[PDB]
């Protein structure tokens, strides 16, 4: 029918035009991520550069556990969301399995959401309204304040999110995240002077603060790739869904024509 | 299905009792049961007065039953009621014609075997000027005013028919 095509023309072809905006200010918004992620990832890194040179091994013993999930509050960019999504649920999964509980964070409302009815039990508190600013150092302060006025002192604790790689590529990275306990009790920590529980507990808590500003920078670029590339994608599968339509319509309506003159010469031929 | 007869309906309410000039109904090819069911409408609503004629509307009704030269002139009959009741009246009429689609179609109709080579779609080579003809005696003269309200049937939602 001509009119069904028509007007399934005007619908993919307003799409594709959406698409292409929303690739275009993606880009926009990307280019001062990645502006803004180079000293952000030196300052992130400086601050473990600690827990390198010191090799803290962990807690091997402890059960309780927290789990920090980094996306944003908007869909449509990519499988970032699904694959943050997969790796938690999969890890909460085998530390519920070996005995250790573990309570999750979820920085963004996406992960909140994607994963609330999968582990709404094992749940301590969610963020919002990020991923639409540039994420800044304030963001890092709030998230880790409610993570310490949580009363939850977990004796361990994993950041997940979405290392940028480059344009193309981002990799599911798990960070770790120490407690006051095992830091102190790390040997190699003995070669550090004038510490005590109140000193590494200070150093501990802004090292929290620093890894989430650090996380959330390499995730808001990372996604702002992703939807640049899914924009594009989108725009170029509707046009060539238009073009494929668009020959459906030319020959639609040839045979139009051709059937309303069949029809007129039919009926002058019966006189 | 989008509500035009019950547009036409809640239009002779209104306006047909908030008015002083004989209005006309004409009912070019529409389904008996919705004129019967405007007629006891009408007369219980005390539009239409049996006994001691204060009546003012007058009804014409060529309905979906009849041929087509029926539904093609039903509404040039309505038009002759209306325009006596504004030539040799002076009174502003009111002309409900429900639908006049019908008249369009009841031509097309005609044409079928009236011996003409069709033109687009199905419809005649006749249509519009036939249509106008019609549709100019409809018109506010010195002498009187006939407003029409006509609900017309678009085919398939087209408007391009
Ligand atoms: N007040 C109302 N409440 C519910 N349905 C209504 C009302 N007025 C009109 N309709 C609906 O409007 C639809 C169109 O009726 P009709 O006037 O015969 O359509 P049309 O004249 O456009 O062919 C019907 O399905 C009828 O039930
Ligand atoms: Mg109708």
């Amino acid at each position: 029918t001509l009119k069904d095509i028509t007007r399934r023309l005007k619908s993919i072809k307003n799409i594709q035009k959406i698409t292409k905006s929303m690739k275009m200010v993606a880009a926009a918004k990307y280019a001062r991520a990645e502006r803004e992620l180079k000293p952000a990832r030196i300052y992130g890194l400086g601050s473990l550069a600690l827990y390198e040179k010191a090799d803290i091994k962990g807690p091997e013993d402890k059960k309780k556990h927290l789990l920090i999930g980094v996306s944003s509050d908007r869909g449509l960019c990519g499988a970032i969301h699904s694959s943050i999504a997969k790796q938690m649920k999969s890890e909460v999964a085998t530390l519920t399995a070996a005995g250790k509980e573990v309570m999750l964070v979820g920085i963004g409302d996406k992960i909140r959401g994607i994963l609330y009815r999968t582990h709404s039990d094992q749940f301590l508190v969610a963020f919002k309204e990020v991923g639409r600013k540039p994420p800044t150092f304030g963001d890092a302060s709030v998230i880790a304040l409610e993570l310490l006025n949580s009363g939850y002192e977990f004796d361990e604790g994993s950041i997940i999110f979405n290392k940028f790689r480059s344009v193309i590529s981002y990799k599911t990275e798990e960070k770790p995240i120490f407690s006051l306990n095992t830091v102190a009790s790390a040997d190699s920590m003995s070669i550090y002077d004038d510490i005590d529980a109140d000193v590494l507990q200070n150093y501990q808590e802004y090292n929290l603060a620093n890894i989430i500003y650090y996380s959330l920078k390499e995730s808001t670029t990372s996604e702002q790739s992703a939807r640049m590339t899914a924009m594009d994608n989108a725009s170029k599968n509707a046009s060539e869904m238009i073009d494929k339509l668009t020959l459906t319509f030319n020959r639609t309506r040839q045979a139009v024509i051709t059937k309303e003159l069949i029809e007129i010469i039919s009926g002058a031929a019966a006189l | 299905g989008v509500g035009k007869t019950v547009l036409i309906m809640e239009l002779i309410n209104n306006v047909a009792k908030a008015h002083g000039g004989y209005s006309v109904f004409a009912g070019v090819g529409e389904r008996t049961r919705e004129g019967n069911d405007l007629y006891h409408e009408m007369i219980e609503s005390g539009v239409i007065n049996l006994k001691d004629a204060t009546s003012k509307v007058a009804l014409v009704y060529g309905q979906m039953n009849e041929p087509p030269g029926a539904r093609a002139r039903v509404a040039l009959t309505g038009l002759t009621v209306a325009e006596y009741f504004r030539d040799q009246e002076g009174q502003d009429v009111l002309l409900f014609i429900d639908n006049i689609f019908r008249f369009t179609q009841a031509g097309s109709e005609v044409s079928a075997l009236l011996g003409r080579i069709p033109s687009a779609v199905g419809y005649q080579p006749t249509l519009a000027t036939d249509m106008g003809t019609m549709q100019e005696r409809i018109t506010t003269t010195k002498k009187g005013s006939i407003t029409s309200v006509q609900a017309i049937y678009v085919p398939a939602d087209d408007l391009t028919d």
